[PDB]
DNA sequence: GCATCCGTGAGTCGAGG
DNA sequence: CGTGTCAGTAGCTGTCACGGATGC
RNA sequence: CUCGA
């Protein structure tokens, strides 16, 4: 399954989320499998059928409110008609107000759970009629409603494959210009969080590499003289945090091929893809989003990233400073000495 | 109908909703590490959708059969892959770096042999340049030089003495 | 339109564990 | 291999200045 | 971990 590389998503500024115009929250969302992505919608064929499709949601609207009124009436007239068998029986009149305020709590039970199906229908009409490329549906139950009916006419995606779809469905000299048409002329508080925006797309635009290559399809495996494993004079094994890291994403990965293999239900094939897109976070930059991924004795793994960055990093450690040929002792001061 | 395969998913999500997130702090105290309970919870859920009888009787317990998977799964792990290796990282302190010792004794003696090799005749050392430093066999030595296979093991044969002695008359130690 | 919050940085060398 | 009554982290905040993207 | 300038 496609992967996104953490250094474009988390690292500040969001990259992707400059390049589409997703906030930074609604890209986690998405990649994280925490809400669908509208990748393409058919807007003339719903065009065509927008007239149909409307009847048939307002019969349906319809047809809810006639057995909502129904089943109430059915439990007013029950009401009333305990409340008299109760007189005949001659309970006390405050007996007879504990069955009237279970009938009236009963009835607002009723109503209220009609009026949810009728809200619920509400959200999925307008939801349908008002959808477009790059939305977000976090709520999964009214995603699921608006396959079961209008599936013909749009298509959404979840996870990192989806903004690999977007980046394709992605015009890139329009977007560029249609910043630069903003940048022209505009208002300082919205023109600068433009002009960032251009500093990343017009990177794109003039190298002529693709932005695809934030999505992963295949990670690269270091060498293993880099990230070797050392026989202990214990003759225990001890071996370094990359091995780790690179095992985790292959048994998640493998993992993910049995359940493509056995058909598996969606929700654990969803919740592996984001198993092996947080493995792959951790191989290239472990706790740069959320905690980190701690090995025994809760300490953080170091990741390929790790090997760079700071003071014991690859720049400042080994390339900075590095010598045959030396020594050292301690100084004594030598009066007789010539200043030569 | 279709209906029916779906039925089956949105069962799934529902036994998700109600055992995942009480699965994974279990297997997260039995391994200490979360990366790891996740793995366990998506094995142990993985084989609920295997086994139907599991998923079958909503008045008996499903969650003390997930208990038990989990258990079993973790122990499983605890044997030899993780018995060896499990002990120590690089990265960690404590741990001592790998080193190469320096070509000295390499080099000097490299150099040694390329004088005593200067003083050989062209076909001597055309044949201990072709049996040691290429590491052919006698015939192949025969073949390429176009010579007998007696007349290799030969050369070879007084060019090793003939080097034996350039290095003893230079106090190289036997 | 602005308060919030995230991520960045924080001496060099040496000894023994 | 099969698995089926409660069955649920350790650890920890005793850093801070500073800037700018992120967010109600 | 602890120490030396």
């Amino acid at each position: 399954a496609p992967v996104t590389h953490i250094w474009y998503f988390k690292g500040v500024p969001s990259r992707l989320g400059y390049l589409l115009d997703l906030a930074p929250k609604d890209l986690e969302k998405i990649i994280y499998f925490a809400a669908y992505v509208i990748t393409s919608v058919d807007e003339e064929m719903r065009h065509n059928e927008l007239s149909t499709l409307e009847a048939e949601m307002a019969v349906e609207r319809k047809a809810v409110e006639d057995q909502r009124d129904g089943e109430l009436e059915a439990r007013a007239q029950k009401l009333e008609a305990d409340l008299a068998e109760l007189e005949a029986e001659g309970a006390k009149a405050d007996a007879r107000r504990k069955v009237r305020d279970g009938g009236e709590r009963e009835m607002r039970q009723i109503r209220d759970r009609a009026q949810r199906e009728l809200d619920r229908l509400e959200d999925i009409w307008s939801t349908f009629t008002k959808l477009a490329p790059k939305q977000l549906i976090v709520d999964e139950n009214l995603y699921r409603e608006l396959v079961d009916r209008y599936g013909e006419y749009f298509t959404g995606a979840m996870g990192a494959e989806s903004i690999q779809k977007l980046i394709e469905n992605f015009d890139i000299d329009a977007e560029a210009e249609s910043l630069r048409d903003v940048i022209r002329n505009g208002k300082g508080q919205k023109k600068l969080r433009a002009l960032k925006r251009l500093k990343v797309v017009a990177a794109f635009q003039q190298s002529g590499n693709s932005p695809m290559g934030m999505v992963l399809d295949a990670v690269p495996v270091i060498p293993p003289e880099l990230r070797p494993m050392v026989q202990l004079d214990g003759g225990r094994f001890a071996t370094s945090d990359l091995n780790d890291l690179y095992r985790r994403v292959i048994n998640r990965n493998n993992r993910l091929k049995r359940l493509i293999d056995l058909g598996a239900p969606e929700i654990i094939v969803n919740n592996e893809k984001r198993m092996l897109q947080e493995s792959v976070d951790a191989l290239f930059d472990n706790g740069r989003r959320g905690r980190p991924v701690t090995g025994p004795g809760n300490r953080p793994l170091k990741s390929l990233s790790d090997l760079l960055k700071g003071k014991q990093g690859r720049f400042r450690q080994n390339l900075l400073g590095k010598v045959d040929y030396s020594g050292r002792s301690v100084i004594v001061v030598g009066p007789q000495l010539k200043l030569h | 109908v279709s209906g029916a395969a779906a039925a089956e998913a949105a069962l799934m999500r529902a036994l998700y909703d109600e055992h995942a997130a009480v699965l994974w702090r279990y297997a997260l105290r039995l391994t200490g590490d979360a990366a790891q309970a996740e793995d366990v919870v998506q094995e142990t859920l993985l084989r609920a959708w295997q086994h139907p009888e599991v998923i079958g009787d909503t008045a008996r317990p499903a969650r003390a059969w997930l208990f038990t998977v989990a258990r079993n799964m973790i122990i499983d792990e605890r044997r030899s892959a993780r018995f060896r290796n499990v002990v120590g990282s690089t990265d960690q302190s404590g741990t001592p770096e790998q080193s190469t010792p320096d070509e000295v004794n390499a080099a000097l003696d490299r150099l040694l042999i390329a004088d005593a090799l200067a003083q050989l005749s062209a076909e001597h050392r055309a044949v201990i340049q072709r049996s040691y430093y290429r590491g052919w066999s006698t015939a192949q030595i025969a073949t390429d030089l176009g010579i007998a296979e007696g007349t290799v093991k030969s050369r070879l044969h007084y060019a090793v003495r003939a080097l034996r002695l350039t290095l003893q008359e230079l106090g190289v130690t036997r």
